[PDB]
């Protein structure tokens, strides 16, 4: 239900 | 929140959403109490009955926020966890006693229209302001109903309780480290705190510097908005020494 | 912080919110 948020804070 | 309103912009820039990287999900809310430092309750990141217990690298922090869902490109803005903190005594075994935690930020957090650092009370203000029937309010992106789930920041005014009503409503053993708040049946208006709004904030505006404080941190309650159940708080100011302490020694 | 609790959008300006009146009148 989330929206996708930037790779650079997943990383 | 079970029977609020949509925040307006801007109305709590403190505001702050713990958020789990995977599954990507709410886990909780939380307050800005610093450009490095957030605030929120201990059983968002360790409650052993529910198998939880996060470390840093499994959360997000997100400031900024309106949309629960959206990724408010331009708006929010998103922080690694470098530490976290909880509380040595906080009590997960029974009820909830010390239910607070903190979180250190890997970098600060620009300030901006939408965040923000609340502020914490000093002992004046906490006796001023936490007395039975002065209001507080309570904002998260938590279940609209105990048994779906807001587009935007919700809010609810809620007067906090006489101590003796609140454990007169309960068989939980109450602490001085929990207040509770919400309005009796007696009283018509209704609301709540519910599950996801856990770790944010109640606060309060003094009427004294015209400043926002937080007094509670949401904890615990039996179900959401029931009729002689009221929502407890962790009491922010008792456990300031502590808060205080952590900040001193590692920020 | 010393700025701490006073809202951009709101103190700040002057502008007050829907519903903190609500917060005043209770206190006593
Ligand atoms: C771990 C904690 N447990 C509880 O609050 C227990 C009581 C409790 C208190 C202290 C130690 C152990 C148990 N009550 S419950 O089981 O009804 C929670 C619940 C509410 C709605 C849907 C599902 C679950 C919890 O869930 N805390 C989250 C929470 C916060 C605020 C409210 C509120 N109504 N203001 C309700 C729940
Ligand atoms: C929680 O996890 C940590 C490790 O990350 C562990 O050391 C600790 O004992 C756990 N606490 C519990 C299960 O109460
Ligand atoms: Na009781
Ligand atoms: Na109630």
């Amino acid at each position: 239900d989330f929206e996708e948020i930037p790779e650079e804070y997943l990383q | 929140i079970v029977e609020g309103s949509d925040a307006e912009i801007g109305m709590s820039p403190w505001q702050v959403m713990l958020f789990r990287k995977s599954p990507q999900e709410l886990l909780c809310g939380a307050s800005l109490i610093s450009d490095r430092w957030v605030l929120t309750a201990a059983h968002c990141l360790l409650y052993p009955p529910w198998d939880k217990n996060f470390t840093e690298n499994d959360l997000l922090v997100r400031i900024g926020k309106h949309s629960r869902t959206r990724y408010e490109r331009n708006i929010e803005k998103i922080s690694m966890l470098e530490k976290i903190y909880i509380h040595p005594r906080y009590n997960w075994r029974e009820n909830l006693d010390r239910d607070i935690a903190l979180m250190k930020l890997k970098k600060p957090v620009a300030f901006s229209d939408y965040i923000h650092p609340v502020c914490l009370p000093d002992r004046e203000t906490a006796a001023s302001l936490l007395q039975a029937g002065y209001k507080g309010r309570v904002t998260g992106w938590g279940n609209l109903k105990e048994t779906g789930q807001p587009s935007v920041l919700q809010v609810v005014n809620l007067p906090i309780v006489e101590r003796p009503v609140c454990k007169d409503s309960t068989r939980i053993r109450i602490t001085d480290n929990m207040f509770c708040a919400g309005y009796k049946p007696d009283e018509g208006k209704r609301g709540d705190a519910c599950e996801g709004d856990s770790g944010g904030p109640f606060v309060m505006k003094s009427p004294f510097n015209n400043r926002w404080y937080q007094m509670g941190i949401v904890s615990w309650g039996e179900g959401c908005d029931r009729d002689g159940k009221y929502g407890f708080y962790t009491h922010v100011f008792r456990l300031k020494k502590w808060i205080q302490k952590v900040i001193d020694q590692f920020g | 912080e010393a700025d701490c609790g006073l809202r951009p959008l709101f103190e700040k300006k002057s502008l007050e919110d829907k519903t903190e009146r609500e917060l005043l009148e209770s206190y006593i």
